[PDB]
């Protein structure tokens, strides 16, 4: 049962087969057999899920020389 | 959020008052789907 | 580098598929190694022998039989696997716990069936088999299970302290093909471990057990065991014969020689052998269950 | 930490040109610029 | 773009017509069905 | 490739510094790799157990869990050493003769802890510590260098055990090699390791075999023509195998030699093959 | 690492459909077995 | 699709041929997303 | 358009810094993680 997409979803369609006959006697054919008497309901309900945004952090940095503790010690570098 | 009583009794002493004024927004903030929301929504099932 | 493909069955369901992709670095067997393969050899149901789900006696030998390899990542098609028993470089491999015991650094792995509770195993529904991942404990965990086992098969034809938590095995014994085997193999190497020299060290029981006494070591050593214990003050021990020629010969060379190479098949002919060593650079001393590891090739 | 397909993404060397793959490039040498940014920084922390 | 995809889908549509007939027999209706199917995949393979 | 660097302490007497120079091809044994590592990881301080020095039977387990390396070069600063483990391609691997049997080309390397005579190692008083290696012995002298030792160290409990001696016998033992004898232990006086190290080995060998060839005459005896009966097989199958473990045969090293001399005597130093 | 980096999805091919055709009484040949008429 | 065995069988009197050569299309057809199919794909996860 | 909305959700990411050090420890490495949300719906009446 996959059903993802809405099932009745009219577009443009892509042209049209004929094969003049039932379709309720093949029925283990097509994974999905949805089949309405007439207007019924379940074709107007348009349900769907939404994003409401999103949201990170900034992460600043920080160095050893604006530290108070850079007056415990004199550095230098030595290759 | 407190009832009248704690909040007569911590404005007595306890605590001090700053401002009996303030500057609040009236927006409510309005938004709606629209464009290509519609037709995403419509045939797949999704928004953003 | 040597990987085999597994080529997943299409068709599948997106919810196996990603219980698939939780399975990322546990271990799996093969009968026949090959480049490409499918998914029937890797289900439990290649493991049947007549025409039954096996045994545990049984999944012993097929552990052995069967060729062993390591599952890498896995794509949505395809399923990437390296293989181990053939010597081939593997660099940066790694295993994820399985056991409920746990791991530190420098310890020998073991594979052995599934003893413990149901094993936690992924099961297909539409392609209609489930595989089965064999477990991972240390050496000193695997003799002692091993040692059980073999024990209440000899009864029918249990408690394990690790850490200081207590165990249980459900051993399952439903057939009897692979029981009374196991019997063979073990009588085979008490048979080969007698020579002419047993005489000499059987009579040295008396000052054994005095040695036993003002050491405080040597009664440990006796209380576990049993048998000489018990012929210690039992049985005379009639006092010596001679040697044939003992000009030229060391008799009690070849006992305490031909035992250590008995020993040493003893420990893997009953189970399995030592596969890997775990020896993670720059982690955790001591892994817990669920996490990966490291490993190296034995 | 540089991962496999990240790895493979970067040493095409100009044997691509589609619409997808100039989408997971950027967001590799992003991921790379992020983890490179701190693991920089890291050294200036440890220092104190 | 096809490794990338995942469980495509295909849907149909046909309506039956319907007879006017009165006498000891139940009214009839209109019909409107629907159908889906999914996909399925395969690769070839060579050696040189 | 792999390479752990081991930190020269500072304040070292000039010949403490010298001897270190000698020992230029010899083995590391490391517990935790990593590339910064500290001499008390070298030293036998990190080797023994329960407070004790470590026994022969410990340090046999210790080899086992605990990881190689080779010495490079030293510096008069620092101390270089590459890793024997997982897939380091080390370019040059050399290595320096340390038992007194000698090895040919296509011979296979194990260790093995020091039995024969006292252990040779360099002693570091300034710091208080010393470095002990070990012995690099063929693969199929292995095996029977083990067998003859033990068989050695029960001859004397049956002596003193014994009222009287058997003293009649083939003379002294000796293990030959490319037409070469040992001759080891000639008097029977000097007892420095006869239990000194290897007296827990004794008697765990002593105990599991008298298992054996008691257990069987005990259950089946149809052989010579209250009670378990059933936790004595498992204790003994858990003890035997572990020792098997322990008393285990696995090669390190294969000697490759190229252009070189085929036989090499101790104290030579031959390039060898990561097997 | 592989947390975040699929890009998997679900894509519809289309869809399709058929139209009817309508018949008449006269354009039958049945038509010319009777005689047919209105009365309101 | 047959045999040529029965291919033959049938064509010797059984079936009657219409013609010998026949006008088949040239090109394969392609298709590739583009425009908005680059960007829904990507938030949601799903195209048309 | 409230009254059509099925189970919407928000999500965000963080990540921490990372401190270097040496002696006998694990080295670190920056960590990411990422979590997700729901929503929940619940609707007023009154009478007339």
């Amino acid at each position: 049962i996959a059903g993802l997409f809405n099932i009745p979803a009219g577009i443009i369609p892509t042209g049209n087969v004929l094969s003049t006959i039932e379709v309720c006697a093949h029925r283990c054919i097509f994974d999905f057999f949805k089949q309405i008497r007439s207007d019924d309901n379940s074709l107007y309900s348009a349900q769907f899920d939404i994003l409401l945004g999103t949201y990170c952090n900034t992460l600043n940095f920080v160095r050893f020389l604006e530290l108070g503790l850079s007056v415990a010690c004199i550095c230098t570098k030595f290759p | 959020v407190t009832t009248a009583t704690l909040k007569r009794q911590l404005l007595q002493g306890i605590l001090q008052i700053d401002d009996t004024a303030a500057d609040v927004p009236v927006t409510y903030g309005e938004m709606v789907l629209q464009g290509t929301n519609l037709v995403t929504a419509l045939v797949m099932g999704k928004a953003v | 580098p040597f990987e085999i493909e597994v080529l997943l069955p299409g068709e599948l369901s997106p919810a196996e598929t990603s219980a698939l992709q939780k399975c990322e670095g546990k271990i799996i067997t093969f009968s026949t190694l090959r480049h490409r393969a499918s998914l029937v050899d890797i289900a439990l149901s290649s493991y049947y022998i007549n025409g039954a789900p096996p045994d545990t006696l049984s999944l012993l030998e097929a552990y052995r039989m069967r060729f062993a390899a390591v599952i890498t990542r896995v794509i949505p098609g395809k399923l990437l696997a390296h293989a181990i028993g053939v010597g081939t470089p593997t660099p940066g491999l790694f295993i994820q716990n399985t056991s409920p015991v746990d791991l530190c650094n420098g310890d020998y792995i073991c594979l052995l069936p599934p003893v413990f509770g149901s094993a936690d195993s992924i099961r297909l529904d539409s392609v209609g088999l489930e595989i089965v991942f064999p477990l991972t404990i240390p050496q000193t965990l695997m003799r002692e299970i091993i040692a059980k086992v073999v024990a209440r098969a000899v009864e029918r034809t249990d408690v394990i302290c690790y850490n200081g938590r207590r165990y249980e095995l459900e051993t399952n014994l439903q057939h009897r093909d692979g029981s009374d085997a196991a019997i063979r193999t073990l009588v085979l190497n008490l048979m080969f471990s007698i020579n002419e020299g047993c005489l000499l060290l059987l009579a040295l029981i008396p000052t054994l057990l005095v040695q036993g006494a003002h050491d405080g070591y040597v009664n440990l050593l006796i209380q576990t065991a049993n048998c000489v214990r018990e012929t210690g003050q039992l049985i005379n021990i009639p006092p010596m014969p001679r040697i044939q020629d003992g000009h030229r010969r060391f008799p009690i060379y070849e006992t305490i020689s031909s035992w250590i190479s008995t020993s040493s098949r003893l420990g893997d002919t009953l189970g399995t052998r030592a596969i890997l060593r775990v020896c993670v650079f720059d982690g955790p001393s001591t892994v817990h269950p669920g996490d990966r590891t490291a490993v190296i090739q034995v | 930490a540089i991962a496999s397909e990240a790895l493979s993404l970067l040493s095409n060397t100009y044997v691509d040109g589609t619409e997808i793959d100039s989408s997971l490039r950027i967001r590799a040498i992003q991921q790379m610029a992020r983890n490179l940014r701190t693991v920089l920084d890291s050294f200036e922390r440890g220092t104190a | 773009e096809l490794a990338y995809v995942r469980d495509g889908v295909i849907q149909f549509e046909v309506q039956q017509p319907m007879i006017a007939r009165d006498g000891p027999h139940p009214v009839d209706q209109p019909v409107h069905n629907y159908m889906v199917k999914r996909i399925h995949k395969r690769s070839l393979s060579a050696a040189f």
